[PDB]
């Protein structure tokens, strides 16, 4: 079709954001970033209808859907879809949060810089 | 083979192990408290034997478990427990390789029978292996087998024989007769399924042939731990664990042949074993001058006992053994007996330290078994090695001491004292209080080894014969004397590979330590095991490491790189990236193997090796012929560039351009941090009052523009945020927030983002904004020689970007990279810097985002709208066009004044402008299907202005926004003076999305009505259809038979609110009532035009009728068509059931309305657009999204 | 990629079988038609995940749905697109059924083909 891109790359832009944000908000702990991991999977997702059809398509998500809260209640399906890709790449994101904030703590450790 | 067989088995092994091991303890009466407390049982003397109460405990053996307690006591239960189980694994292992091969004397299969499965060889053959191993009493185990009970205690007592024989063959794996393992013992080993049975069926015997697997093994009996204690600062006791590593035998080939052929090289050239060995390098020839001090500094010959290698990181032994491996080659060469050469290298030239003892038990096995395959007649003499581990000594040498009668035997009456015996003694025994966690990093001098080698063969021949409990003092004190003499003898090389470390892993006592006793790269571990090695290094010697890459260009380590330099050459360099090696598993670590020669020998050239272009596989084989020699680089070249970094790609004429050059460290300055506020102390342009921010700037009681830095920008933007200051920051103050560089606040200058991603780049940076952390900005000096405009011109050069990534690699900047970078001066580079400045900041104030906003570019030309398109299309290439000669006019009087031709990357290139499609977009679908989402953006960004001038921020006969008030106040008398007197403006506030044309003022007849006077009357339908196709073309999807006006309003009712949403970036304006699945109710308020008594107006006036017109519509619809059986008739019917739905929705969506009208609240916008919509309810659409919250519904 | 069957193909496949239908059952009134349209209706689905994408990515077939009573409820996206799509093909042979009605009757008007 017109659009030809996986679930791949949006996770690479959403764990981009999330470095950015976790740099920005100064999170230190491992409660303060939810808030962080929400709009790094809120400005993720695709708003083009081809582009959400082909990360559809794509391997990496699954057809199924986890949480009854998630699912708008809308006619609109590419709603859904759009619903259904965030809730993995916040799933996805979380699990590698941990991660990037304690690569965060290294630089939070020194006053001055990480590596002085 | 299969290494994930293995890694799959071992730390279910360690599992296994430690339950035996804990249930052993237990019925040996060792138990263990949840709070980690020692509980010992006491094993009554009722008659011969002894019990704790419920297990008959044997009375002789009852000391032997009290020495077990002592030894708990000591250390504690848990690691006892991983002791023993890690002690019994490696024997187990051992047992197994020594029987695989054939080894043993007796030649059978102890683990297994080769021929039946579940069964031992030794049961076979049990009189012959007894007679073999147990000479005594071999007719009572033959009797005892054909007894005709269980065997299994036979098989255990002939495999604790085996493992006696094997330490009196080598004692570091192998345990003495009478050792407490063999009352701890397992039972399950003494049975018919055993662990020694599973680990001999599982684990394939053709993979157990190859040492590498059993080093892998090694390794991979510590993963869970490490798994565990990552995340943490590790313990002490972890800390062995941490410095578990493995490395590939291409590198450690490389590091040990290039340190032993340089030496050889250096004696004399020709042997013939430069062509034995495969990874070396020739050095080449710069000047007579440095090959005349290196011959003479070189020596004339060596012998193979003078050359010694010191392993400080022994680990598993692949570096010891490739050494081993070319010293045999050296001996051969020598001529010497072919049987004799192992001997003789175990025997010297080895040593090699630990910090965990089984590693150090592994790797003498592993130097022990290749001796063997080498010569079978080795493992008969029995020759001690010199790999051991540093053992902590707190022990009173006094008590040993008289133990030892040494007093009298070769000198109560303590006069060692002035023989400094004493005093070598407890120099050595204080050097290694509390040294376990210190690792090797305890420095002696020679004089103490000298004195502590006489004193070692002292201790040596007392040990051999005497007094028996002198020979257990001696026993004790041996390790300390020996580990002292080998970490104070000088080494001629020293190649190890350094424990890699986390940020702040170590223990506090050692951060204390590397804080008091190392001044310089304190902030790692790897440079602190190279420093060592270094001082552990005698003239002239060779250290090879494998090391992070970091310490290679950092700013940290620049004193210690420039001392380095200045001491010290390296002669061999190569830098692998986060693939090419293979010490860790991942992408995350990049390391670079090294070697330095310790002489300075003042300016030496060094080859240079690449390999982060491709991975380890490949890297073998482009190593062996390398493209990256870039021997032209010397060693006064290197020194002379800012911070001192090694640069592969480094150009003299780069070099020479860099000095002479003025470069600024005193203009740049740093930002203002907020001290956790920034949440509240900084929002969003559009959400504050733009009346009282961007207007009424004598007030500055609203907010003021900050800086931060977000995208790559090279000229104008990136700048829509604000930042609150009133009274001086008085709320900052009262939050004690750090500012700094006061005085530079509200002042003229550029900006640069401080951690960017793609490059280095500075925008002009207007007057009257404040200056925050981040973003960081520039400040000319008054009276300066250079003007802001040439510096901002000199830094957008494509020279300076190649600059920056060359002295800082890492996509990160800082200010002491803008004191660093050069500047020069120029006539014209100002004029074309303020051209390129005026062109982005139109570029810039082009769309609506920003507060200098300009009209849109359609309606500002009368025509087609298909002729404003192409007009705004020739603008776009014609400032495209313009930009591009600008900055190659730039960069080639730039170049031209350089002398020295510079290349980039994606720098001069590509130029940041929203004009340019390809930086707007992907770049990579360049099919046109670019140009036609151009189209549709451009068309829908054209219905968004229209709406908003609809409903009374914009006005088309003015210029700009003509409303910006709160309250929905100071909006009567703009009617009245006439600022909507072209087109008028919605009362209300409010713009219902309702159904086709029914209300007054539905945004389908309003838009349409604004597209028909904006171009007039004759060519309105066809600027309809085109902005219908525009629509359908790539916003939204095509439909089949479907109006123009159709279209537009399909439009505006799905893909319009989510469009808008994406435009302001979660923080909507024009906020959106919706109903629900039916979308009954649809409504648009404007945020600054909101007032309290809105809720109840529209809830009487756009409800209710609508309530009622639905209610009359059902009413009708079920009159009409009675008794009918058409397809319409199923149709209407349809249509009414659906419509009944909707008339529900309504009627429940009114009655929630009413429910929150009559709170009448009302909302701040300094609060923030977030804020206000979780406080709103239910009735508002989409809050999940915009606020990170479900709803609520009360 | 792995599918490339759009929206007419199924119009078409339906078609062929309310033809069918309409030659079989001998039906003779627009609601005795009505179960006949239903069934080659529900019939013509893709069953498959990629062709259920790419049918939904092709034109000629809304991406709304007309009637909430049609959504199905459940936690998979492919359940409520064989949904929508079924409930396209329902409206258009609906549309499209009056025809073959007619010629059915013709061919079959009095004694067979038009003989008694």
């Amino acid at each position: 079709a017109m659009s030809n891109m996986t679930y791949n790359n949006v996770f690479d832009h959403a764990y981009e954001m999330l470095k950015e944000n976790i740099r920005y908000d100064d999170i230190r702990d491992t409660d303060d970033l939810h808030d962080a991991i929400h709009m790094a999977a809120d400005n993720a997702v695709p708003h083009y209808y081809a582009d959400i059809f082909s990360v559809m398509a794509s391997e990496g998500i699954d057809l199924e859907f986890e949480d009854s809260g998630l699912m708008p209640d809308t006619k609109d399906v590419i709603r859904i879809l759009q619903a259904r890709i965030y809730e993995q790449l916040t799933i996805d994101l979380w699990e590698d949060a941990e991660d990037l904030l304690n690569e965060y703590l290294e630089e939070v450790e020194e006053y001055e810089e990480d590596e002085e | 083979m299969n290494t994930n067989n293995i890694k799959k088995y071992a730390p279910q092994a360690r599992n296994d192990f430690r339950d035996a091991v804990i249930q052993k303890l237990t019925t040996l009466g060792i138990a263990a408290d949840k709070k980690g407390n020692l509980q010992i049982a006491e094993a009554e003397t009722i008659g011969e034997t002894v019990r704790y109460g419920q297990f008959d405990y044997p009375l002789s053996t009852l000391p032997r478990r009290e020495r077990l307690v002592k030894r708990a006591r000591e250390q504690g239960f848990e690691v006892l427990v991983e002791h023993c189980a890690y002690t019994w694994f490696n024997r187990l292992c051992a047992i197994r390789y020594m029987e695989l091969h054939g080894y043993l004397d007796h030649g059978f299969r102890m683990l297994s029978h080769p021929e039946t499965p579940t069964a031992f060889e030794v049961l076979d053959h049990v009189p012959e292996v007894a007679e073999a191993l147990l000479p005594e009493s071999k007719a009572q185990l033959v009797e005892m087998k054909l007894s005709g009970n269980q065997d299994e205690a036979l098989y255990r007592e002939l495999l604790l024989g085996q493992c006696h024989a094997l330490h009196h063959a080598m004692p570091f794996l192998f345990e003495a007769v009478d050792d407490e393992a063999e009352l701890l013992l397992p039972d399950n080993l003494t049975r018919t399924d055993s662990i020694l049975r599973g680990l001999v069926d599982d684990i394939p015997e053709e993979d157990w042939e190859q040492v590498e697997v059993i080093g892998w093994l090694y390794q991979f009996y510590i993963s869970e731990k490490k798994d565990a204690v990552i995340g943490k600062v590790v313990k002490s006791e972890d800390i062995p664990a941490a410095t578990q590593l493995f490395t590939p035998n291409w590198i450690v080939q490389y590091l040990v042949q290039n340190s032993v052929g340089r030496q050889w090289l250096q004696t004399y050239p020709d042997s013939p074993l430069k062509d034995k060995m495969e990874y070396y390098i020739e050095p080449a020839e710069q000047t007579p001058e440095v090959q005349a001090q290196l011959a003479a500094i070189t020596p004339a010959s060596i012998e193979p006992e003078s050359i010694k290698v010191l392993d400080p990181a022994c680990g598993s032994g692949h570096i010891l053994t490739e050494a081993y491996n070319v010293l045999k080659a050296i001996y051969e060469e020598r001529g010497y007996r072919t049987r004799d050469i192992p001997q003789l290298i175990l025997e010297n030239n080895i040593f090699g330290l630990d910090i965990d003892d089984r590693a150090a038990q592994l790797s003498g096995f592993a130097m022990l078994m290749l001796a063997r395959q080498d010569d079978r007649r080795i493992l008969g003499r029995g020759v001690r090695l010199n790999i051991v581990s540093l053992q902590e000594s707190k022990l009173d040498i006094a008590e040993v001491w008289t133990k030892l009668n040494f007093h009298q035997h070769m000198q109560t009456a303590l006069a060692n004292t002035d023989s400094a015996e004493y005093k070598l003694l407890m120099r050595t025994l204080a050097l290694f209080t509390s040294a376990k966690t210190l690792g090797s990093l305890i420095q002696v001098p020679q004089e103490d080894e000298a004195a502590l080698k006489a004193f070692l063969e002292g201790l040596y021949r007392l040990a051999v014969e005497g007094d028996i409990q002198q020979k257990e003092a001696a026993a004790e004190l041996i390790p300390y004397i020996q580990q002292a003499w080998i970490l104070a003898q000088r080494y001629d090389a020293v190649v190890a590979n350094p424990p890699y470390m986390g940020g702040k892993g170590m223990n506090g006592d050692l951060k204390e330590f590397a804080k008091k006793q190392f001044p310089d790269s304190k902030s790692d571990l790897f440079a602190m095991f190279m420093q060592h090695a270094f001082s552990l290094l005698k003239e002239n010697g060779f250290n090879a490491q494998v090391n992070m890459q970091s310490w290679m260009f950092l700013s940290s380590y620049e004193a210690l790189r420039g001392w380095l330099l200045d001491n010290k050459t390296f002669i061999t360099m190569a830098h692998l990236g986060a693939r090419a090696f293979g010490q860790i598993s991942g992408e995350v670590v990049q390391t670079t193997a090294w070697v330095i020669k310790n002489n300075h020998s003042g300016f030496y050239k060094p080859v240079f090796f690449r390999l982060v272009d491709d991975n380890e596989e490949h890297k073998k084989n482009n190593l062996l012929n390398r493209m990256n020699c870039f021997k032209n680089t010397l060693q006064n070249d290197f020194k002379k560039i800012p911070g001192s970094p090694i640069a592969y790609w480094a150009t003299l004429a780069f070099i020479n351009s860099f000095l002479k050059l003025p470069a600024l460290g005193t203009r740049a300055v740093k930002g203002l941090d907020t001290n956790g506020s920034i949440d509240v102390f900084l929002r969003r342009w559009p959400e504050v009052s733009i009346n009282s921010f961007d207007a009424l700037g004598k007030g500055n009681s609203k907010w003021f523009p900050i800086a931060k830095g977000g995208e790559l920008r090279k000229w104008f933007g990136n700048h829509e945020y604000i930042i609150n200051y009133e009274n001086d920051g008085i709320e900052l103050r009262k939050n004690k927030a750090n500012l700094r560089n006061k005085d530079m606040y509200f002042q003229e200058g550029g900006t640069w983002t401080v951690v960017s991603t793609t490059g280095f780049s500075m925008r002009y940076m207007p007057k009257g904004f404040l200056f925050d952390q981040g973003g960081s900005a520039v400040f000319c000096e008054n009276n300066d020689e250079l003007s802001i405009y040439n510096i901002l011109a000199c830094m957008n050069s494509k020279y300076i970007n190649y600059s920056a990534s060359l002295i800082c690699p890492t996509l990160n900047f800082t200010t002491g990279d803008v004191r660093k970078f050069p500047v020069i001066k120029n006539n014209h580079l100002e004029d074309l810097a303020k051209k390129a400045i005026e062109i982005s900041k139109a570029d810039w104030n082009q769309f609506e985002t920003s507060w200098e906003f300009s009209k849109n570019k359609l309606i500002e030309h009368k025509g087609n709208v298909a002729y404003s398109y192409a007009s705004y299309c020739n603008f776009q290439d014609k400032l495209y066009e313009q930009l591009v000669n600008i900055e190659k006019n730039i960069n080639n009087i730039i170049e031209e004044i350089l002398g020295f031709k510079i290349e980039t990357t994606e720098n001069s290139e590509l130029i940041t402008l929203n004009s340019n499609k390809i930086y707007r977009y992907g770049q990579s679908e360049t099919n046109d299907t670019f140009l036609n989402r151009h189209r549709s953006d451009t068309i829908s960004e054209l219905i968004s202005y229209s709406v908003g001038c609809q409903m009374g921020r914009y006005s088309l006969d003015r210029e700009g926004l003509v409303y910006a008030h709160e309250g929905n106040k100071g909006f009567a008398d703009l009617v009245a003076e006439g600022a909507y007197k072209t087109f008028p403006a919605d009362s209300d506030g409010i713009l219902p999305l309702m159904d086709d044309e029914w209300f007054e003022d539905d945004v389908t007849s309003r838009v349409k009505e604004f597209v028909r006077t904006v171009w007039g009357e004759e060519h309105l339908q066809e600027n309809l259809e085109f902005i219908a196709e525009s629509l359908c073309l790539y916003a939204i999807k095509p439909k089949k038979g479907e109006s123009a006006l159709e279209t537009i309003r399909r439009y505006l009712s799905t893909q319009f609110w989510k469009d808008h949403m994406k435009m302001y970036k979660k923080r909507p304006i024009y906020w959106l009532f919706s109903s629900g699945k039916e979308k009954a109710f649809e409504c648009l308020v404007y945020l600054h035009r909101y007032n309290d008594a809105t809720l109840s107006r529209m809830r009487t006036e756009y409800v209710v009728p609508l309530l009622a017109r639905y209610q009359a519509n059902i009413d009708r619809l079920n009159d009409q068509l009675d008794e009918a059986s058409g397809g319409e008739a199923t149709r209407l019917k349809r249509e009414r059931d659906s419509l009944i739905k909707k008339f529900s929705e309504l009627r429940s969506y009114d009655d929630r309305l009413r429910h929150y009208a009559d709170m009448r609240i009302s909302i701040d916008l300094d609060d923030g657009v977030k804020v206000n919509y979780g406080k709103f309810g239910d009735l508002l659409a989409d809050v999940k999204a915009i606020t990170g919250n479900a709803p609520e519904v009360i």
